[PDB]
RNA sequence: UUUUGUAUAAUGGGUCAGCGACUUAUAUUCUGUAGCAAGGUUAACCGAAUAGGGGAGCCGAAGGGAAACCGAGUCUUAACU
RNA sequence: AGGACCGAACCGACUAAUGUUGAAAAAUUAGCGGAUGACUUGUGGCUGGGGGUGAAAGGCCAAUCAAACCGGGAGAUAGCU
RNA sequence: GUUUAUUAAAAACACAGCACUGUGCAAACACGAAAGUGGACGUAUACGGUGUGACGCCUGCCCGGUGCCGGAAGGUUAAUU
RNA sequence: GAACUCGCUGUGAAGAUGCAGUGUACCCGCGGCAAGACGGAAAGACCCCGUGAACCUUUACUAUAGCUUGACACUGAACAU
RNA sequence: CUUUAAUGUUUGAUGUUCUAACGUUGACCCGUAAUCCGGGUUGCGGACAGUGUCUGGUGGGUAGUUUGACUGGGGCGGUCUCCUCCUAAAGAGUAACGGAGGAGCACGAAGGUUGGCUAAUCCUGGUCGGACAUCAGGAGGUUAGUGCAAUGGCAUAAGCCAGCUUGACUGCGAGCGUGACGGCGCGAGCAGGUGCGAAAGCAGGUCAUAGUGAUCCGGUGGUUCUGAAUGGAAGGGCCAUC
């Protein structure tokens, strides 16, 4: 980062922002990695066991990647517009 | 030895250039929005399809080729965009 | 042993989708009433780092 | 020089203010004009106050 | 050798034989090559096992935003052609 | 009587010549200053390094002094040859 | 008389004499984290520091600046509460 | 560094034994003299440079031993203002 | 509320006297064959002196350091950022301790719009009045005027006078210019809400080009953000500003 002399490019811009504590308990789970579980009933505690979130998980969401062939069960978790509709059209359920 | 260095000047200074002049010449397609000619002052003034900045800086406000032409009881120079 | 982050250099670049950086605009922290607004509106969103300056910036954060 | 900032601020109540300068030497009266206010979106008037 | 430029009256060497200067460890990126591939690979440790076990972890398969949050979109704005 | 006078031993070091890979890492030869005093000398003792000692020249402290010598930090650092 | 041991011996240092200033004795002052020691087994005709430098005739005017000595009515002012 | 190691006028990193042109000169010692080999000796001490060093000064900056002021502790009792 | 004396209460201080802490490098006895030390008796001081923690002043006595670069060698002198003209070779750019000058602001109207106007200088006539004041006519044609240097512009005036006014407005922005970069500049059009005009239309400061300072650290106002067991708060983020 050394220029001669010349202030340097990460010193004569500004700093922004700040780290949020609550997005790193927080995970994205693929439509794909779905049928991966054991016992068609998708949950938090199903999942760590399955090896798909971290042990600290604490807050999880769907979204629309990969295919889902299967009738599944999804309780506790949030899921997208877009992946509840390709949920229900296989034949699942989703509950809160 | 003896050593003799004089005085001094009371000149030395100037300003930095700032790269006037013509920048799309006569018969060349631009787009709208384009920079034509960038002055102190109009010594060309706008025509048709050709707006005036606020610095005099003359711009084109349609799509075409650049024309430059002298016209009225002047004999002043005038760039209009004919359109393409 | 393992490399060190510039630390300051992380407070102040953060990487996008195809692997550029994105960077706050300088010059709005100080002497505000003598600036126009349309030049005060332009420097609020985020850009992007230049093709000269990447090199330098990819040195200091291997990590990112 | 001796033009000092000062600030003219909303009647409308929403805390929005303009910033401007003065001298107080020659004209020593409050300003007062016209403007818009972009939390209500309308021109109401606003009024001197100090920095 | 150093220089714009050296037969230089610029530097170094009396001669011979022996020794005498880009290495090692860890991290990171790029290139060639090999394996397996929407997956790849285990560390400490256990084990007589260069075998076998151990998947704790790490990288990849999704992004936008300061963040809450949304999600093939998201942010900006009262709202965007 | 005397920090009196001339002058050997003894204690010094003003001038010139020689010597300058010397007989000698400070001497020899010819003259020179003090020579009962603030004199000179043997043996033992005390003061230690930002310290000592100095009738004071930055002088002396083992042929070393505007901060001794020995061992360690130590392969200090050297945009210079 | 002393001085740069080893390129300078002098007009440089010291000196008897003169002045200013500090010190009442568990003295001032110096060496010591301290205990102690020197000053001194002394006591203002005594001891320390500074400048000048036998002797003779002498040592003029300036307290605005800087430093020291004395004063304590008023302004400003720490910890503390 | 190796040598089979002459003069002059020109040239040329600008003052030539060695380059060009030209003049002179059989091979090898011994005693002498110092005009040249930019002769030997010591990585110029003058001058400049390096975001080098050391020691000295002061009403440069920031600290600090010492000296000095007050509050609390060791620390108590009467009485009058 | 104040004006005065004390009762009672609260201490804050300045003084004398005392002895019991503490001091004694006064005298005497013992350990003891001892000018150290300790114990005992007495005299003299006495809550002072002195020491610990905290604190204001002084402090080259000692310590660590700093004390720019350019430059027809260094020092001395001059300079260091920004604007205008020439050198600069008819696109842009182009050096020297080359040749000449300026800036570090001003203005709520000197900004916007609608309506309306046109200068310098000279000549002749005219009370005081004169070389030059105000009045009338003629010639001339921008030789004037621009808030401030110089250059390029300006009559459809950008120059001069009036009525009404706050567009010196908020969110954006096709496309271009100039820079190694950080950055700086011009811009039609779109959404919301204004002003002037009967309308077509103009208006996001000023004829244009100088009038300036990154990041860090903090201060003020507002906030559909965050809030270390939980509900708050402190602190942080975002927007406006110093
Ligand atoms: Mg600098
Ligand atoms: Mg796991
Ligand atoms: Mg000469
Ligand atoms: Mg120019
Ligand atoms: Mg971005
Ligand atoms: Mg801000
Ligand atoms: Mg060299
Ligand atoms: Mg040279
Ligand atoms: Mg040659
Ligand atoms: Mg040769
Ligand atoms: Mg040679
Ligand atoms: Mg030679
Ligand atoms: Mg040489
Ligand atoms: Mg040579
Ligand atoms: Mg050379
Ligand atoms: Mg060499
Ligand atoms: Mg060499
Ligand atoms: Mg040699
Ligand atoms: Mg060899
Ligand atoms: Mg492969
Ligand atoms: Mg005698
Ligand atoms: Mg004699
Ligand atoms: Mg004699
Ligand atoms: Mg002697
Ligand atoms: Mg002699
Ligand atoms: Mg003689
Ligand atoms: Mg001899
Ligand atoms: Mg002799
Ligand atoms: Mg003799
Ligand atoms: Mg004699
Ligand atoms: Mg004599
Ligand atoms: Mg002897
Ligand atoms: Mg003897
Ligand atoms: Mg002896
Ligand atoms: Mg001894
Ligand atoms: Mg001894
Ligand atoms: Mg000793
Ligand atoms: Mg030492
Ligand atoms: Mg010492
Ligand atoms: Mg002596
Ligand atoms: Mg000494
Ligand atoms: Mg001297
Ligand atoms: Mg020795
Ligand atoms: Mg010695
Ligand atoms: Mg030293
Ligand atoms: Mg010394
Ligand atoms: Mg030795
Ligand atoms: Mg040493
Ligand atoms: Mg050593
Ligand atoms: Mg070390
Ligand atoms: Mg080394
Ligand atoms: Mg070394
Ligand atoms: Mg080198
Ligand atoms: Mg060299
Ligand atoms: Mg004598
Ligand atoms: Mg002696
Ligand atoms: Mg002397
Ligand atoms: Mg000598
Ligand atoms: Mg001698
Ligand atoms: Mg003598
Ligand atoms: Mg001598
Ligand atoms: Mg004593
Ligand atoms: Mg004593
Ligand atoms: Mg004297
Ligand atoms: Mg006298
Ligand atoms: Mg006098
Ligand atoms: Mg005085
Ligand atoms: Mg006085
Ligand atoms: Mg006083
Ligand atoms: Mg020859
Ligand atoms: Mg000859
Ligand atoms: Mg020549
Ligand atoms: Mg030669
Ligand atoms: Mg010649
Ligand atoms: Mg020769
Ligand atoms: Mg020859
Ligand atoms: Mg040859
Ligand atoms: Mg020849
Ligand atoms: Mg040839
Ligand atoms: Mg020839
Ligand atoms: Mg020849
Ligand atoms: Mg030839
Ligand atoms: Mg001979
Ligand atoms: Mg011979
Ligand atoms: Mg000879
Ligand atoms: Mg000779
Ligand atoms: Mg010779
Ligand atoms: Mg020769
Ligand atoms: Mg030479
Ligand atoms: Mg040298
Ligand atoms: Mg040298
Ligand atoms: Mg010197
Ligand atoms: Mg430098
Ligand atoms: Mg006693
Ligand atoms: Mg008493
Ligand atoms: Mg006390
Ligand atoms: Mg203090
Ligand atoms: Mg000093
Ligand atoms: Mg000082
Ligand atoms: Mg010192
Ligand atoms: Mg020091
Ligand atoms: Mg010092
Ligand atoms: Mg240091
Ligand atoms: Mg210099
Ligand atoms: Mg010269
Ligand atoms: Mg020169
Ligand atoms: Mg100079
Ligand atoms: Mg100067
Ligand atoms: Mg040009
Ligand atoms: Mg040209
Ligand atoms: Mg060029
Ligand atoms: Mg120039
Ligand atoms: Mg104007
Ligand atoms: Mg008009
Ligand atoms: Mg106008
Ligand atoms: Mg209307
Ligand atoms: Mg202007
Ligand atoms: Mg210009
Ligand atoms: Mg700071
Ligand atoms: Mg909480
Ligand atoms: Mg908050």
């Amino acid at each position: 980062g050394f220029e001669g002399g010349q202030m340097p490019l990460y010193r004569r811009l500004p700093k922004f922002g700040f780290t949020s504590r609550k997005a790193a308990i927080t995970a994205e789970v693929r439509l794909s990695d779905l049928a991966k579980v054991e016992g068609g009933v998708v949950d938090l505690n199903t999942l760590k066991a399955a090896n798909i979130i971290g042990i600290q998980i604490e807050f999880a969401k769907v979204i629309l990647a990969g295919e889902v062939t299967t009738p599944v069960t999804v309780r506790g978790l949030r899921v997208t517009k877009g992946a509840r509709a390709a949920i229900e059209a296989a034949g699942g359920k989703i509950e809160e | 030895a003896h050593k003799k260095a004089g005085g001094s000047t009371r000149n030395g200074r100037d300003s930095e250039a700032k790269r006037l002049g013509v920048k799309r010449f006569g018969g060349e397609s631009v787009l709208a929005g384009s920079i034509i000619v960038r002055q102190r002052g109009t010594k060309f003034h706008a025509g048709a399809n050709v707006g005036c900045g606020r610095d005099h800086t003359l711009f084109a406000k349609a799509d075409g080729k650049v024309k430059f032409e002298v016209k009225g009881p002047k004999n002043r120079k005038f760039i209009s965009i004919e359109a393409e | 042993p393992k490399i060190k982050t510039v630390r300051g250099a992380a407070k102040r670049f953060k990487k996008t989708g195809k692997g550029g950086f994105k960077h706050k605009h300088a010059n709005l922290r100080h002497i505000l009433t003598k600036k126009a607004t349309k030049r005060k509106r332009h420097l609020r969103p985020k850009a992007m780092v230049s093709k000269g300056d990447l090199g330098l910036v990819i040195a200091c954060l291997p990590y990112a | 020089g001796i033009r000092e900032k000062i600030k003219l601020v909303s009647s409308a109540g929403t805390g929005h203010f303009y910033t401007t300068t003065k001298n107080k030497r020659t004209k020593p009266e409050k300003l007062e004009l016209k403007k818009f206010d972009p939390v209500v979106r309308q021109h109401v008037i606003y009024k001197e106050a100090k920095i």
